[PDB]
This record gives structure tokens, sequence and C-alpha cells, in this order.
RNA sequence: UAAAUUAAUAAAUAAUUAUUAAACUAAUUUUAUAUUAAUAUUAUGAAAAAUUUUUUUUUUUUUUAAUUUUU
């Protein structure tokens, strides 16, 4: 197949499984014309909500990408709103944040901050230290 | 053509037009007209000749 | 072919020679809607004859 | 490692337990987000990878008598240097060693060519025989898939 | 091998498919005193001119009611499209004062076709190709008014063709097309590619049938000298047409290779309208000397100026060779110096 | 023959030590570099370029539990005619849009109905009598066609809809000619 | 303004029923004729199905309606790439009309024969019953 | 000499060296029975 | 032309107006004065000299230039490259592929990041039963035991009839 | 926006504001377009500095609305300006055999022309409202209750179901459009 | 694109490719079809038995594209 010697071309990964039935309208069935194959109803699916356009096409009305990064941030925070806070849990919940307000990336990088402001964190020998005001 | 003349078809050359060399007289320009056989690189051998092999 | 498409003219006029394209009510040296190599007028090579040649007259004389 | 190309910047990490799902696929999945292709942005420059802790490796299964009669083999320089391994053989040394080697066999796959690529998505996976891990403080996330 | 088409077989390029421009009049030269010589708010315009566009198939099915209405529509939308009297406005009751004149209606055909020209000669340079339009339909709504007296437009509605009507360029480029074949025995119907004047010259085209129309008024009045004071001119108009057509053959056999030559052929070519017209003698090159290291024997002052400068001698190539070949050539400086002396 | 040496001469500029320098082994190198440019653009980058976009859109599709398996024949079912790159540019800058389009394919809508063939209008048969001054009535019907769909595509203010303000009134616009 | 013709009269069926009706899909199923195997349109049937041709740069909405017009409203003229696609869709019409209209002669003057099949269609498939 | 039983390699580990030799109709795309190390 | 501004500013010419390949002099007898009218802020530098150099060049007003040998080349095909000076702009030599379509990428719903789809999950469309512990209805016990009794019925009948049935 | 329905025309009216973008279907190509981008296509014949339209719209989206036109969208304007027509760089190609002693240098570059966008605006008419999982008409629509809701797929039937993290497993569906 | 072949009294053409030229009718779709002459060119090499896989050598650039499942 399209010079033989091999094929390292990514290849598609196949379809993860549908959800359980539970409602025996034929969910089963994919040679059938009353719905497509693809399967998907995730936990956000009844927010994007559609509206039929006198055209032809629809209005699916969604929300806003500042919206789903402050759900995201509810339902990461209140994982446990007392409980355990893992390192990677804070770094994450501090970039949701950092995104939910105009998520333009930076166009720089998220360590040179710390990289730089290493002096004031550190205690160092204080006649070699780093106080804003240089005595 | 242009569906009317406040919208002009612009000038945007291809080669048929933007490589052509200037037109040397033929044998036909100098029998109208033998103003124009100024000088003796003008008067060009029959068109039936074709170059050297 | 359309290589050097750059370094041909220095990009600034001559000092008392080169002039600007004032618009098409005026005249330059040489234009002539006819491809001529030789451009002559009646005073460079002036025909010596009684008329001027044209395509009314068919020979500059009687 | 900085080395643009690397991208550690938008790391996830994943945990794969690895107890009773067969070691040909545990191998599949895992490859699929070292060298992030379950990523929207993936260009094949970047090694945009996502660390996977597959836990419970002992736990491993291995269809059939595929535990007796599939070789690891590998042929050194000196002559008469042909090594035949089974997995029953490799798993008394090191159980890990038949996970990386059933990984390497995955992210050769589209990666063979040059060894930055290689090699540099191997390292994303750290492979535990059992339930205790250092990772506790890198919120391993259990990803969800199914065979 | 052959060709089915029965795919969708892509256009060829070719130099008859150049956008050829309109035709206007000179600048100051306006219609009326030509004649007496002898951005925009949206409008679906591509909507209205598929609804023209079935008047033109209507109009010319017989069907002259029913196109009336589809101009109608499409009338309106222009006299809002367009400002007042632009060149396109005009034009489209010129299709209006027809489809009334073929439903009875002379009474508006000629209130319509004589509105079209005072857009015309009121603007700057009027299209015309349509002056020749509009100044038919006034000849053909003075027929159907059957008035004799009001015959006499046809010929003065070519007067202008003849005078403003420079007939090369509808076939400046297409003239040396036949040049561009090389093969003699297979496609070789290349070296007769002929495009005619009424398909190409709508202006010629329609100059034609007033020329023919005009004919037939004089004919049916039993009139001599009007039938042969077309006639005459209906020929002049297309003899002088064929002439910007004609050349001769270059070479004949098939030429092979030489595709290089696809340049001298197919190029801006003078026609023969033209090369006359503004013939080398008649039209002079104007020549600057202020440019350029020559001037007639008298006026040699007038030369590209130079810095200090002191005419050393004539070149004359043997002042290299010993000196007994420049005691020759002694004065041959002298002797041209009063030449050019007056 | 014709090597191309006079372009394929300035390229030297960009090769290593050995076709920098010297001209020949510079030209066989360099009309070997550039005659698989050609060779791999037209045979098998598009293969290989075009596989990558199809795992870009299906490994976007699979944070929605679909796939490209499925994807791919209910993006053709509603259709919606994006190209593969397309999907691609909205999986990765609008998120959104594409995964509305993905609840789309899942919901149990009904695709368009496909487009209709062309109708015979009843007019057609209708017996027309001999009367010359009213039009045709298949016109009549088909202008008014035209004209509606003329007022319905754009916000057109004709002239602050200065034409005729109703329909009737605009097939009459022969008559506001007329004296 | 944008626009959407998908035919030359318009006059689209409109999708939307009523505000509590069915929806009434189109069957998915590819006219397989044997029916044993129980195939399903494949993205490439559906676009052929919809409108389009094999793929959606033909014989579709994608050609036939102009890629672009001036803001004021005015279209955009012809190209060598539309006229001969014009001509092709005349031809594509009278391939079919000169074909129906041989067909209609033969039927007229009875030439078209009544055992169905050549002399060497029947003289090889034994369904096509004796004559 | 006349070139019988072409072997087409897939990879390695993961081939068995015993099909290699298959996609030949034969007795092979059947189990070695006697296997050697 | 950015924002109705000519990007060109004035095109270098050079000609001689006597000596020879009048295709120069005849383009500006004929196309000049019309190529002038519509773009008249380009300002037409022409030089007569006597070895003109046979070059069109345009002056864009970033300092930018562009050179089009025009020798040999006929009138037409001088006006043609006339007016493709006064076209580009002169700032970007783009490769026309898939990628360099669109020459700013700004995405106005955000990009797509790690996490964003990140806390979904898979679910049903209705509510479904966590039939595994849920307490019944007293409708469903009846249904249950009268189906797991049905299958006990049926094991213990056909355990028996192996030994009765061999000797009934 | 246009709508029947009074309470539509209520709440969907605020989500078309805003920013905008489109994917029109330009030249058998497909662009991504907003209110201040340049996209090469391939030639137009539109003099420079000319306003121009695009007619081929295939989808139209804004921060909170996407509208999923199906083959294309009617009444949607997007209007570019004609800044450049320019030919793009050149792709060079060799085509030499090995056998026959010809090589042919084939040199084509890329005619594009560079449409600054000015505006895209859209003023969509609905019919109503439809639910997802049964692609039928609403009757009615209430701005707050979702016309389909959403549930758990862990029946606990199945030993060995995947679990997320725990707050994965349970989560709302938070309203949205007020 | 492999085709040609008769030593020797009155039997229509060797064949190839090539250069250069030539003519549409009893003979159907309203389909399809490289026939003729003149000249240039004759060395690309099978022995036995049996018998009355496949289309590729060659691409102007951008997209687009229907032949995939392990024991």
């Amino acid at each position: 197949v399209y010079s033989s010697k091999k094929d390292r071309t990514f290849k598609v990964m196949p379809v993860p499984p549908p959800p359980p039935a539970t409602t025996a309208v034929e969910q089963r069935d994919d040679f059938a014309d009353n719905r497509g194959l693809s399967a998907t109803t995730r936990t956000l699916s009844p927010t994007f909500r559609m509206f039929a356009l006198e055209d032809g096409g629809v209005l699916v009305s969604h929300p806003s990408h500042a919206q789903i990064m402050r759900w995201n941030q509810r339902v990461h925070t209140e994982e446990g709103k007392a409980a355990n806070s893992t390192v990677m849990d804070e770094y994450v919940n501090s970039r949701i944040q950092a995104i939910i307000a105009d998520n333009t990336i930076e166009n720089t990088s998220l360590s040179q901050w710390r990289k730089a402001h290493m002096w004031n964190v550190i205690k160092s020998h204080g006649k070699l230290q780093r106080r804003w005001g240089t005595p | 053509k242009e569906f009317d003349a406040d919208h002009p078809l612009p000038v945007v050359g291809t080669r048929l037009n933007e490589r052509t060399t200037t037109h040397k007289w033929s044998h036909w320009d100098q029998y109208i007209n033998p103003q124009i056989t100024q000088s003796w690189m003008y008067l060009t051998q029959t068109p039936e000749y074709v170059g050297p092999r | 072919y359309d290589s050097r498409s750059s370094g041909v003219h220095d990009v600034a006029p001559r000092d008392g020679v080169d002039f600007m394209y004032e618009g098409p009510q005026q005249v330059l040296p040489g234009a002539h809607p006819l491809p001529l190599f030789h451009p002559d007028n009646s005073v460079t090579r002036p025909p010596v004859s009684p008329y001027l040649p044209s395509p009314q007259r068919p020979h500059p004389y009687f | 490692m900085s080395k643009q190309w690397l991208c550690r910047e938008g790391e996830r990490w994943w945990l794969l337990d690895a107890r009773g799902q067969q070691l040909p696929h545990v191998a599949k999945i895992a490859a699929q987000y070292m060298t992030g292709q379950h990523r929207p942005d993936f260009t094949p420059g970047m090694m945009t990878g996502d660390h996977v802790v597959i836990t419970n490796i002992k736990d491993a299964v291995m269809t059939g008598d595929n535990w007796i009669r599939v070789p690891i083999t590998w042929q050194t320089a000196y002559p008469g240097g042909k090594y035949r391994v089974r997995l029953s053989e490799m798993y008394e040394r090191d159980p890990c060693m038949v996970m990386w080697w059933y990984l390497k066999d995955e992210v050769n796959r589209h990666f063979v060519r040059k060894l930055k690529t290689r090699t540099a998505p191997l390292e994303k996976a750290w492979l535990y025989e059992d339930s205790v891990h250092p990772h506790a403080e890198k919120n391993p996330r259990p990803l969800v898939w199914t065979d | 091998i052959t060709r089915l088409y029965t795919s969708y077989f892509k256009g060829e390029l070719f130099p008859n498919q150049l956008a050829r421009p309109l035709e206007r009049l000179p600048r100051g030269v306006s219609l009326a005193a030509a004649r007496k010589g002898q951005r925009r708010p949206y409008v679906p315009l591509g909507e209205v001119a598929k609804l023209e566009l079935q008047g033109d198939y209507l109009t010319e099915g017989g069907l002259h009611q029913e196109a009336l209405e589809y101009y109608g529509v499409v009338a309106k939308a222009y006299e809002l499209a367009y400002p007042k009297d632009h060149p396109q406005v005009a034009g489209i009751r010129l299709k209006l004062a027809g489809a009334f004149r073929r439903t009875g209606r002379l009474t508006s055909s000629k209130a319509n076709c004589e509105a079209v020209l005072q857009m015309l000669d009121s603007a700057v340079q009027p299209p015309l190709e349509l002056i020749v339009e509009a100044l038919f339909e006034l000849g053909l709504t003075s027929e159907a008014m059957s008035d004799a007296a009001a015959g006499t437009v046809f010929e003065e509605a070519v007067a202008l063709v003849d005078m403003f009507h420079n007939s090369g360029q509808s076939h400046k480029m297409l003239r040396l097309l036949p040049r561009l074949g090389r093969r003699f025995n297979l496609n070789f119907e290349e070296k007769f590619v002929y495009f005619s004047p009424f398909d190409y010259d709508r202006v010629f085209a329609l100059a034609d049938q007033c020329l023919e129309r005009a004919e037939v008024f004089y004919q049916a009045r039993n009139d001599r000298a009007g039938v042969m004071r077309v006639l005459q001119q209906r020929k002049e108009l297309i003899d002088k047409k064929f002439f910007n057509m004609r050349d001769f053959a270059g070479r004949i056999h098939t030429m092979r290779g030489h595709w290089k030559r696809r340049a001298q052929v197919l190029t801006n070519a003078p026609t023969p309208d033209e090369l006359l017209r503004y013939s080398p003698t008649i039209h002079q090159v104007y020549r600057d000397f202020k440019y350029e290291l020559n001037a007639p024997i008298g006026r040699e002052k007038e030369v590209q100026p130079g810095v200090n400068r002191v005419v050393h001698d004539m070149g004359n190539p043997y002042r290299r060779s010993g000196v007994r070949s420049q005691r020759m050539f002694r004065d041959a400086e002298k002797n041209f110096e009063k030449y050019i002396r007056a | 023959y014709y090597r191309a040496t006079a372009e394929l001469d300035r390229l030297r500029g960009m090769l290593r030590g050995r076709a920098r320098l010297e001209r020949k082994v510079g030209l066989k190198r360099i009309t070997f570099l550039m005659r698989t440019q050609t060779r791999y653009r037209v045979e098998q980058k598009a293969h290989w370029e075009r596989a990558i976009v199809r795992k870009n859109v299906d490994s976007a599709a699979h944070e929605h539990g679909s796939g490209w398996q499925h994807l791919r024949n209910d993006l053709a079912r509603q259709n919606l005619m994006l190209l593969p790159r397309t999907q691609q540019q909205l999986a990765q800058y609008e998120p959104l849009a594409f995964r509305a389009v993905m609840e789309l394919c899942a919901s149990r809508v009904a695709p368009p109905p496909p487009p209709m063939t062309a109708q015979v209008p009843e007019e057609a048969y209708a017996t027309r009598p001999e009367d010359p001054k009213v039009a045709h009535p298949a016109a009549r019907r088909q202008l008014e066609e035209c004209v509606e769909r003329m007022l319905c595509t754009g916000r057109s203010d004709v002239l602050q809809r200065e034409g005729p303000r109703t329909t009737q009134a605009w097939m009459d616009a022969w008559k506001e000619y007329d004296l | 303004y944008s626009e959407y013709r998908s035919s030359y009269t318009g006059a689209r069926s409109a999708p939307w029923a009523a505000p509590e009706a069915a929806p009434a899909y189109p069957s998915a199923r590819s006219p397989f004729p044997l029916e044993r195997p129980r195939f399903r349109k494949t993205h490439i049937e559906w676009m052929l199905h919809h409108g389009h041709g094999d793929r959606y740069g033909k014989y579709g909405p994608s050609r036939e309606i102009a890629d672009f017009e001036y803001a004021d409203g005015t279209p955009s003229s012809i190209s060598g790439k539309r006229f001969a696609l014009k001509h092709h869709q005349d031809h594509l019409l009278v391939q079919l009309i000169r074909s129906a209209a041989i067909v209609e002669r033969f039927e007229e003057e009875e030439l078209l024969p009544r055992i169905p099949g050549t002399p060497e269609q029947r003289s090889w498939d034994p369904e096509i019953p004796l004559f | 000499a006349a070139a019988a039983a072409a072997a087409a390699a897939a990879a390695a580990a993961a081939a068995a060296a015993a099909a290699a030799a298959a996609a030949a109709a034969a007795a092979a795309a059947a189990a070695a029975a006697a296997a050697a190390a | 032309s950015r924002n109705g501004e000519l990007c060109l500013q004035r095109i270098i010419v050079s000609y001689s107006p006597n000596k020879g390949n009048p295709a120069m002099r005849q383009f500006m007898a004929t196309h000049l004065p019309e190529f002038h009218r519509q773009y008249p802020q380009v300002k037409i530098d022409i030089r007569p000299r006597q070895w003109p150099e046979s070059s069109i060049t345009g002056i864009y007003r970033d300092g930018s230039e562009k050179a089009y040998s025009i020798r040999f080349l006929s009138s037409m095909g001088i006006n043609v490259r006339f007016h493709r000076l006064v076209n580009e702009g002169n700032d970007y030599n783009h490769s026309f592929s898939a990628s360099h379509l669109h020459l700013q990428r700004r995405s106005v719903q955000g990009t797509w990041n790690p996490y964003l789809w990140n806390y979904e999950g898979t679910r049903a469309r209705h509510k479904p039963p966590a039939q595994w512990s849920r307490k019944l209805t007293e409708k469903e016990w009846d249904y249950y035991v009268q189906q797991y009794g049905a299958q006990m019925k049926a094991e213990e009948d056909t355990i028996a009839d192996r030994v009765r049935r061999y000797t009934d | 926006l246009r709508s029947a329905n009074p309470t539509i025309a209520k709440a969907l009216q605020p989500l078309i504001e805003g920013p905008k973008f489109a994917v029109v279907y330009c030249g058998n190509h497909q662009y991504k377009v907003s209110p201040g981008d340049v996209i090469a296509v391939q030639r137009l014949r539109a003099p420079i500095g000319s306003q121009i339209a695009l007619k081929k719209v295939l989808m139209v989206g804004g921060p909170r609305f996407t509208a999923i036109g199906r083959p294309l969208l009617e009444h949607v304007r997007v209007t570019a300006d004609v800044e450049e027509q320019k030919r793009m760089r050149n792709v060079v190609s060799l085509f030499s055999t090995p056998g026959r002693r010809r090589l042919r240098w084939l040199d084509a570059q890329h005619a594009a022309t560079i449409l600054r966008i000015r505006e895209v605006v859209y003023e969509p008419t609905v019919v109503g409202e439809l639910d997802k999982y049964d692609g039928v008409l609403l009757k009615d629509f209430h701005a707050d209750r979702h016309p389909n809701p959403v549930f758990t797929a862990n029946d606990g039937y199945d030993l060995y179901y995947p679990k997320d993290w725990n707050k994965v497993e349970e989560a709302s569906a938070f309203l949205e459009m007020m």
C-alpha cells in the first residue's frame, strides 16, 4: 500500500466505546437512519443547544470559552474544598484562572518570572542578597 | 466582459502577454507603407525560409 | 530571466537630465505608436521632395 | 532538557493501571500519550508529551502461552552472540523490561528515523511493578480507556 | 489520438479572449455636439442581471409582452443602483423602447429611446456602441410610426460610426494569429483561424443593419439616390473592415520546433488602419537633440551638453598607423570645418 | 544537453564543504536534491501530510467520545461540506465550534433533504387563449418568483426601499416608464 | 450578501416539518441489490446523495455559486474555466436528449426489438427465457 | 537458481520467524510442529 | 494597495530617445497615457540616456523596490509588467501552501488548551438505573424473583430428569 | 436577529454580538475569516483596492454561538478589500528522467491575491428550537431548562467500568443562557 | 511500440518506425474509429515436451481521492 517499504504515517485510532443504551429507543443500530454513527454525550453536552434556522442550518448556542474554563476550575478546585492539595493541582488551577481571563498564551514562557525572582524567595547570606531597594 | 465601466477588469499578465518581442515588420507591413523599411535589417528574406538546419 | 531583481537603476534622478512624467497632455522625445528602430522626423532625415510622403498621395512628387 | 522541540509546559500526568490489561495493548495507548498523539495540537516536530505512570506492571496479561513462546531476541556484535529470551525469561530479570520493550516497539513505529525522537518519548513512561510510586504529588489522573 | 470530451474539458487559452475595451467619444466631443456636426449601496445586481437576460431571451422569443415586464423591473433597479444618467441606466431603456415598440406602444417608445440620449450627451464620454444602439431605436420607432421624414437618422447614425469608430482595434490581435500554426496537414485548421467582425465588433454589426434598414426605406418609397447613398456606404463600411484583417502568408509548410517564435507572432501589431493613419511621415517622432549627440548641419549647438570639451579631430581610423599614414589625412580636418560652418 | 547550470550555480552557496566549492560536484548534488523535492512533492508529500491532518481532527474527536471513523461519515450525512483541513482548523482554533459540530452529528436531527429536480409549474400546461395584450400565465408567476428572491437576498435598502414597497407593484415597474 | 442556491430555480424543499411533527430521515443503507451484506452509505455516497458529485468541488453549490462579488452587488464576469463548465453541463443534456431522440425514432418506427438482449447475451445467460 | 519461497519480514520479535515465510500457500500458515530456540 | 493608499510610489524607467528596440518608446505613446490615468499618484520617473538599462523598476513606500527585465520585451509586455509593480506590495515572499493561506491566525474563541475538555466525561441520554445497587420498587421485586424463579425452576427441573427419566 | 418567538429574540439577540468569524469557500479552498485578516486566495479578477464580498459561506461563529449552515449559510455578510495581486514564491521543479538526455526546468509561481477583510456581520432568522437527541422542533423555548439533560453512565453492573477522577464522575451542566 | 519473410517463365503491396503530404460516400447511435501516397529504415538472434496477476516509468502548484486487518 503506497510504497510498500513500510507505513509510518500516523494512523487513526479506533473509536471509543459508546455510552450505555439505557433507553431502548434503538440506541443499538448503525445501519439505521434515525441517527448518525457518532455518539457524543458528555458532561456538558446539554449546554450546546441548537435552534433550527430557516435556511437549513442550525444556530447552536454554546457557552463561551471563558465559561467552560470557569466550570472546569469550579470542578477542579472543589475536588476537595477542604481536602488534600497537589503540586500538580495548584499549578493547574493557577493556569485555569490565567486561561479564564484573556487566554492569549503569554508569548514568552511560564517560568521566566520565578527563575528571576528567586532571590527574595531564597535567603543567601544577606551580604550577598537582593533587596528591592539596594542599600 | 465587465458588467459596467465602474468595475473595470484588472491587468494581470500571463505568459501569452508578458513575454513577447517587438513586432519586426512583416512583408505586408512594408507593402502597405514603405516608410518602415528604414534600414537593411528590415529587408528580411523569404518567410518560407525558416532558418538554417 | 527576471533574475537581477534589484541593483539596476539607482533610486534617484540624474542632475538636470531626468524628467518625471507630467501627464498624457505633453509628449516625450521619441514616443510613437509604431515600432521604429531608426526613428526619424522631417528634420533629421529630411526627404528632398515637393510634398511629404503620405498614404494619401501615392508619392511625394508632382 | 529545555531544548526547543521539548514542551514541558502543558504537561498532563496520566496513570494507566496495567492490572489485567494485555501487555501488547497497554503499550499502545501509553504511546499515543507519550508521543502526544492524543493532542489536537500534535505536530511531528514538537514532542509535546504527557507523562504516563503505568503502575501495577506485574499484573499484566499475555493471551495464551505467549508467556512461553514469544522471544525478546537481540543479536550482539560478538559472533555467536545471538540471544533468545522468552518473556517468562526476561520476566525473571525485570518485569518492567518487558513493558519497556513493548513500548519501544510502539514509539519506534512512528519515530525510528531520528534518535532524538526514538528515545525522548520513552523517558515519559514510569513503569512501576506495584502500587507504590513517588508521584503522588504529580496527581496522576487515571486515564479512561476500553480496549 | 482524439479527445472524447466526455469529461469536463477545461478551456483552452487563445488571444481571441482578450478583454477588448469599450468604445467612446474623444475627450471634449459631446454627442449632441457631435451629431449636429453632421461607493455605492448594495443592490442585488447579480440577481437582476439574471432577470434581464430572461428579457433578452424573451424579447428574442416573440414574447414581447412578458419581456416588457422583466425589462421593467431591471430598468427600475438600475435607476436606483447607478446614479443619474449613468452609461448603464441609459442603456437598459434601449431594451425597453424596443420592447415597447414591439407592443404597439410606440408613443412611449420614442418617449424612451429619446430619454436615453440626454443621459448620453450629458455624460463625459459615452459608450459609442450605445449611441449607435439608441440612434437605431430612434430610427426604428420612427418606422413603426410610419414617418418617412423620420427615416434619415440611420444615415446620420452611421455618420458617427464612420467618424468615431476606429475600425482597427476590433481585429488588432486576431490579425497575425494565422501565423501561429506550424503544421500543414494535421491540426492545420489553425492557419485559417477566422474571427468574424459581425461577431466581434458589435458597433460594426449594428452599423450594418442601420445601412440595411435604411436601404429598405428608400427601396420601399421607390427612392433611387437614397438606395445608392446607402449601398455604397454599406460597402465602404465593410471594405475598411476586411482591409484591417488582410495579411500575407508567412511560412506555409510544417515548420518544426521553433516554438520560441511564439513571441514575434502574437504581439501588439500595428493594424493596417493605423500603420497609415499614424505614418512616420505624417505623424513625426519628436526627437529632442537635448538628449542626443547629433543634429543637422546647422543646429550644432543644441546637442546634449557636456563639460570642458574640445573637438580633437575626426576619428579617422588611420590616425593609429604610422606617421606616413597620418601625413595623409592632414587637411581632412581643416576641409571638414567650413562644411559644418554657416 | 542543458543542465540548467546557470540557475543551479547560485544555489551552490547553501551546500556543505565540497558541493559549495567545486562547481561540478555541486551540480550533481543540487540537481539531485531539486530533482527529489519535485519527486517528493508530486508523489509522496500528499499521502503523508494528508494523514497528519486526519490524525489531528481525529485526536480532537476522541476528546468527545467519537472518532474520524464516525465523524467522517456524519460530516457528510449532514451535508456539512467541510474540507478535512478545515476540521483541523476548527479543532485547534475554534474548539467550541468543532464541539458544536460533534454534537450535531451525534444528534438525531434530520439532515437537509436532497436538492430537488426541476418541477414543471402547472401554468405551463394551462392552455393559453388567443390574447396578445396580457403576458403568458407562467411568466407572471416566474417573474414574481424572481423578484421575491431578489428582495429576500441581503438587506439592501433599495434607496431605503424607494423602489415599489410591495411586490405586485415591483412587477409593474414597466408602467413607470409609460406616459 | 451571501448566497445559497443549490438548484437552478432554488425553490428548496424546507426541511423543518412543524413544531411537533416527526423528522423523516433518509435511509442510510446503500442500495445493495442482494441485501445480505447490509452496508451503509460511506461519506462519498452521502456526498453523491446530497446533490454533489463524487467530490464536492463538482456539480454542486461549490462551483455554481460565484466565489465573490463586488460590495455594491455587481457580479463578476465569466472565465475560461466557467464557460467551459456551462458548455459541459449543456453537453450532459445534449448527450441525453439526442440519446432519447434516437430512441424515440426507433420506437416510433418500431425498430427497437422485442427479444430482450443481444444474440450473444441470450446465448450466454440462461435466466433470459427462450423465444 | 530458481528462487522459491520468498520471505516478507514484518518486524521482529512480533513475527515469530515462521510467519515471515508464511503468506505463501503451503503447509506453512500452520504452527511449527517442533521449534528450536 | 493598502487602505486605499498605493504601496507604489514611483516607477523608474530608462530608455533611449533614438537608438532602437522601440517597444519602450512605443509604450510611451499608447499605454502609458492610459496607465497614468488610473494611478496618477504613481510618479513615473522616465530617464533618457544613451546606453539604456533594460529594466523597469518600482519604488515602494517602505524603501523596497523591484526590477523587471524588459530586454527584447514588446510594448504589450511592458505595460503588463508596468501594471504588476503597482499591484504587489513587496512585503513577503510567501509560498502559497496550505499553511500560509492565512497570514494572521487569530482565533476568536480562544485556542484549544489541555484544560478545556479535560474534566468532561461520558454520560447517558435518559437516566440510567444504578441497577447494581438500587432499592427496588415493589413491582421490580415481583419481576426479578419471577425471572430468577423461572430460572431456578428450570435448573432443578432437569437435574432430577437426569436420574428419574433413567427409571421412569 | 430576526425571529418569530419574542422570547428567543430577547435571549439569542445578545449572543450574536461581539467579534465574529466565518469560514468561506473561495477558489476551492476554505478560509477561516474574521474582521481583520488577510488571506491569500487563488487569483481573483478584482482590481486592487476595490471592495469585494464573498458569496459562499459555510459557518459563522462567535464567542458563544456558531451558525452551522449545512451546505451554506444564507444572509451572512463578509466583505473584503483586495490589497495585493501578486505572484507568490516560486516552486521550482526539475523533470529529467535518467535515460533521456533532457532536463525540463518547470518553474511555476502561484498567482494569489491578498484580501484584507473589513467586517463580518450576521443576522439570522430562526424557526424555533429543536432538541438534539430527538431532532424534532420544540413548541416553546425556556431560556433556562436544557431541552434534554444528561446523566451518568456508571450503572455499577460493569465490574471494570473505568473510573475517572471522583469529581469527573459527578458534575452538573451549568445554566449558560443567563 | 515484435512486427515482418516464397532465389530462380504472365500471380495487387515485406514489415516497422520516421519525415513530408492526401481524401469521406451504398457502410445506423444525432456512437466511435490514424485510412492513403512519396521518401528514409531490412541482423537483436530460442532448443525440447504439452496442445488441436496488473495498467503502469512519468507528473506545472495548491487542495481534493472510493482497494486494511492474525493466529
